[PDB]
């Protein structure tokens, strides 16, 4: 590689890679471990025009490597010296797109909706996210609006279900700001058909049964960009031979 | 309060054709959509037909598809259920239910997991062989 292509690989690893390797290795949503990312450091470094990233990439690449609403699209045409390596280009647009979804006000937070669905031998459900419960009885369903992260001392999320043969049985409870993340990746998850901002959600219960649901996102996919994060690595280089 | 009043069941011999009726009350007729339903005994409740009176969307499993066609009259706030070509896998209770039609368009998963907001109390159909 050309010097000026080397320097700018190595500032992006101490400016950048190094210090997000060492605030996220070995923690959710990054592994699927119990110790949990700090949202408001992730904030740091990947909001949309404050964050770490986004001033490395002013700051040094504003010639090559433009915004264009929530993206970043390359143009090294005319600096024949510089090839983007693409692991580079598609990490810097995951996390542009996380940001445009979840952190717009340079902390996490966003609204989504959620309608309990119906199955096979399923009486009733109840849902919790950060002490929003959504309780679904009598074959009633409607769609309630939740917050995420919510402020709470019980931060988290959990799932329980009364089938038609056995008392209340409790499919998950999983503590901590990730809760809801962790819930919703366990979950086979789908575009739900004829729903606008619609995906399904559905949970195997130990009894075999369906734990149905459907989310409804005020942009994009919601609370599950965030499962973009799931074994993500920031590549060590921005430039390739 | 909702209300949803089904009529036109009865007993039809195979091969014959039977026109249900759901009576509409309550609501603001343009702003929902219209599902038909049916339950018989040792079978799950599935759905039959979706018909939305706000985007004109309809959807009906490959069971009844081309035999049952529901068609909506703003006039009368009445939603039909025209079944045609009537089987002995037809026979059941057919209920109507409606679920408010803003940002949805009628698939299997709307009257399959979704949920409908209001039911009727169901009509009994029995095909005769």
């Amino acid at each position: 590689l050309t010097p000026a292509a080397e320097s700018l690989n190595a500032r992006w690893r101490t400016a950048v890679v190094d210090g997000w390797n060492n605030a996220f290795s070995g923690r959710y949503p990054f592994k699927n471990v119990s110790s949990d990312a700090s949202l408001p450091l992730l904030a740091k470094y990947l909001n949309t025009d404050t964050g770490r990233i986004a001033r490395f990439l002013q700051n040094n690449l504003s010639g090559v490597l433009h915004r264009e609403g929530s993206r970043w699209v390359p143009d090294t045409i005319n600096t024949r010296g510089l090839t983007f390596n693409p692991a580079f280009l598609k990490a810097i647009n995951t996390l542009s797109e996380i940001a445009d979804v979840a952190f717009t006000t340079g902390n996490a937070g966003l609204h989504f909706e959620l309608r309990p669905g119906t199955a096979a031998g399923v009486m009733q459900t109840t849902l919790i996210t950060d002490n929003q419960k959504l309780i679904y009885v009598n074959q009633m369903p409607v769609w309630k609006r939740f917050t995420w992260p919510a402020d709470t001392e019980a931060p988290g999320a959990s799932l329980s279900w009364v089938s038609t043969q056995a008392g209340t049985r409790q499919y998950a409870d999983l503590p901590g700001s990730w809760g809801l993340i962790r819930l919703l990746e366990m979950a086979r998850r789908k575009a739900a058909p004829g729903v606008a901002s619609g995906w399904s959600l559905s949970w195997q219960a130990q009894d075999g049964r369906m734990l149905n649901y459907t989310l409804r996102t005020e942009a994009g996919e919601g609370p599950l960009v965030l499962l973009k994060l799931r074994n993500f690595v920031l590549p060590e280089t921005v430039f390739e031979l | 309060q909702v209300q949803l009043v089904e009529s036109g069941g009865g007993l039809v011999q195979a091969g014959g054709s039977l026109r249900l009726s759901c009576a509409a009350s309550g609501f603001t007729f343009e702003d929902y959509a219209i599902g038909w339903f049916r339950q018989a005994p040792g079978k799950e409740r599935e759905g039959v037909s979706c018909i939305s009176n706000l985007d004109g969307s309809t959807y009906y499993p490959d069971s009844v598809k081309g035999r049952f066609t529901a068609s909506s009259d703003k006039a009368k706030n009445m939603v039909y259920l025209q079944m045609n070509s009537l089987k002995p896998e037809d026979t059941a209770v057919y209920y109507c239910a409606a679920v408010n039609a803003q940002g949805i368009y009628c698939t299997d998963y709307i009257i399959g997991p979704y949920g409908m907001d209001y039911w009727g109390k169901g009509t009994q159909v029995t095909v005769s062989s």
